[PDB]
């Protein structure tokens, strides 16, 4: 399928960039297909030829745009320094005009006690009342100037176990709490074909969901038949805190294509969510114990999975993925596992 | 016959590269485009 | 005093703060009272007009700067976008390139499949001699702008906030290649050094290390238990390196002396004024110590030891891990902190 | 007399409208600014002063550390003045 | 001989900077100053060309944290692949190595 793949990267590439990745009408020729094979790797030649005239053209265009780009940088570098300087020196300016007109100030007091001494009067109060009103005294200008100065100088310069905020836009949190109490708008319930209830994760759904919540199975399973592999069914999270329960059909260790099966289950729990237009899903362990992966091969499937669906599907609105793990070796592994993606 | 094994998952990993650099690319365009 | 002050300023302040002269006026002397009245009116207004000059200067100054530096926050935005763009369509070449390569493999395969020939190896030989598909100069062009890039803007795994500000984080690296001030190495009474932590921490230091600790064990003779004793970090990138003797699980008060271990450690690397320390698991798995048991006894030393510690100038505490489990449990431990 | 950086926004605008930065006339910019009985030499003053400070003639984190401290030293002896100046008040009224 | 790299295009560059500005560098006086074995006037021509015009600014004469993330998100979206790349080229070069010397 390397042809169809290919040609969907070129249609959504700009008209310079395609006619110049080799045509996939080559096998048409091929198959018309040792005189006319030696026209046939001619025509490959030529493919050749096209590749290195355009390779080179692009090559030097980067050359001379990166050395551009590095100039540029490092006069930007050299032009915020010197803003941020002349700005701190403007504000020591002014610092130091309010100093001289304290200074100015207290010697001026001093002058005056010394006069009233001298001649027996007392002018000292009135005549500091009139300074009061001179304008170098008035610094409240002063103040604010500073302190837009120093504004400009700032801009210038359920327990959680784990978070990890994806590239993507989302959050993966492992938390650690009961799965079916947590604040989730989706809970993924791992289960059989015939939508078994006997899981960890089925026992406190059904604990803490009313007879409501069975029904709510019952008439899903009723519904959709059997459940088949890696494949998912959403139900409404009757007498539970979550507003959907996503049901799947996780594969069994050793099964043909396991791992892949993994990852489509996955993406059709993920998918599911999208289709009700939810924000956050809560994955317990999967794969792991009963289904017999190991912990670290499951634990990366499943974040593979989880990125790549949000790497093919930009109009995803969930921003949430919660993690309820409680084996600490399976904390450990996804945690390591989470800080990688 | 281990070598013939070892070139089938090379083989196989090349595939998966493929598929996930595909995926990658279109992410890229379809962001270029939106904005 | 006052002109011990304006010695060190600029021309235009000097002769314009209050002159002393009017001393003589005041001891030559209600018509001298006018006259020393207006001498002060006369200083009074060369003040203002100092300060309103100084004021209309730093006001003009000020408007001058704020369009520069939206000037120049705009050229950063624009190199930023420019150099992001310059990545991307260099990542797209080397793409072109790769997918061109392949479907040449493709197509040599099906040629050598339909007409029973062996050409695909000595043609991809000829490939390779192509001036495209080698892009080792467009690799190193693209590594130097993403290096431009981090500029224009060891794994922690987990990190928890205590009431004091201090962070705990468990990470995932060397503990001989953290930067980390102080480097704990769990030991015996005679300093040994054939330990886990051990063998990275002389992996990475050598001859000096050993030296090092040498010349430790001479000078501190034997190592009490939960004792501790600071060596120099020659050749590591730590500053220095805390050696501590580890109680032995089931020892008389091994609890207590796990954490007196703990908080010895922690009281050297405050002696030092130290800001941060790495820990490696302690305790557990050499010394027989169960997992989380060392792991939750050890939190609750590093813990109460600020709290009873005020003045502590460690910062960060690291937990260099590598087992899932044990990092499992620190993070679960950590989360009852 | 009294500039404040209100009116020297009004006044750099008017200097934008009338023509150029340099070829301008205070007169003109009095004519765009009919309020607060500005006078031609004040206006014809500061223009003076706009025109001559708009020329620009054409480790470093350890620096970058250095200006922050002197930043720092700076904003402490601000606060210093300011305490100054309402203690000294309040002794003035004793 | 076209095959311009950063190194030669430094030289390039020191040579019209000896010469003054690019606008009015000379090609032959660039060629002259450029020993460079196998270096023709049309090459370093051309490549006076293509630089001068990629020196060019007409920007310069005429939400934020929104745009911040879509840039990021870009960049990072563009490392990653540049990394899965790395990590075919080696499957590659280990494959072509191991039919070369097994047929
Ligand atoms: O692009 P490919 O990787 O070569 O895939 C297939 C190839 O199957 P493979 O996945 O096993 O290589 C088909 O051959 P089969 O093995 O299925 O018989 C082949 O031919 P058919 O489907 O007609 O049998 C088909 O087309 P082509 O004849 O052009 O090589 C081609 O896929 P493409 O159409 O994308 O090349
Ligand atoms: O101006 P100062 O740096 O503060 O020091 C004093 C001043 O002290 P006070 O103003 O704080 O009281 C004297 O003031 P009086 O005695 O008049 O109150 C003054 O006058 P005397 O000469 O009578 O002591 C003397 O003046 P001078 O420089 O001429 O000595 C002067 O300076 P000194 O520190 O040298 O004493």
């Amino acid at each position: 399928k390397f042809g169809k793949s290919l040609s969907s990267q070129i249609v959504e590439m700009q008209p310079e960039w395609r006619d110049n990745f080799l045509s996939y009408k080559d096998l048409k020729k091929r198959l018309n297909l040792t005189l006319e094979q030696a026209g046939f790797v001619g025509l490959l030649d030529a493919e050749l030829d096209k590749f290195n005239f355009f390779f080179l053209e692009k090559e030097e265009e980067y050359v001379i745009k990166q050395k551009e780009l590095r100039e540029r940088k490092m006069a930007s570098a050299e032009e915020v320094m010197r803003v941020r300087k002349e700005i701190v020196d403007l504000h020591g300016e002014m610092v130091l005009l309010e100093n001289y007109s304290a200074l100015n100030y207290t010697g001026l007091v001093k002058i005056l006690k010394k006069y009233d001494k001298r001649t027996g009067s007392m002018i000292r109060l009135p005549f500091v009342q009139k300074v009061l009103q001179q304008p170098f005294f008035t610094t409240d200008l002063l103040y604010k100037l500073v302190k837009e100065c120093e504004e400009m100088l700032d801009q210038l310069m359920f327990t959680v176990l784990s978070t990890k905020s994806l590239f993507l836009g989302q959050k993966l949190q492992v938390v650690q709490a009961d799965i079916a109490s947590i604040d989730s708008d989706a809970v993924v319930h791992p289960t059989n074909t015939d939508f078994y209830i006997g899981g960890e994760v089925g026992n406190t759904l059904e604990k803490k969901g009313g007879k409501e919540f069975v029904e709510a199975v019952l008439e899903l399973r009723k519904k959709n038949g059997p459940l088949e592999v890696a494949g998912a069914a959403v139900s409404a999270g009757h007498g539970l805190p979550a507003k959907f329960v996503i049901h799947c059909n996780s594969p069994v260790w050793g099964a043909d294509k396991c791992e892949e099966l993994l990852e489509k289950t996955v993406k059709n729990c993920l998918a599911l969510a999208d289709d009700k237009k939810l924000k956050s899903i809560a994955f317990p362990s999967i794969g792991s114990g009963r289904n017999g992966f190991p912990k670290q091969t499951a634990a990366q499937l499943i974040l593979k999975a989880i990125s790549s669906y949000f790497v093919s599907t930009m109009s995803s609105s969930i921003k949430t993925v919660y993690f309820v793990l409680f084996d600490s070796e399976s904390i450990g592994i996804y945690v390591q596992e989470m800080a990688k993606l | 016959g281990n070598f013939d094994l070892t070139e089938a998952l090379r083989l196989q990993l090349e595939l998966q590269k493929r598929l996930h650099e595909q995926l990658e690319i279109q992410r890229s365009l379809q962001l270029r485009i939106l904005e």
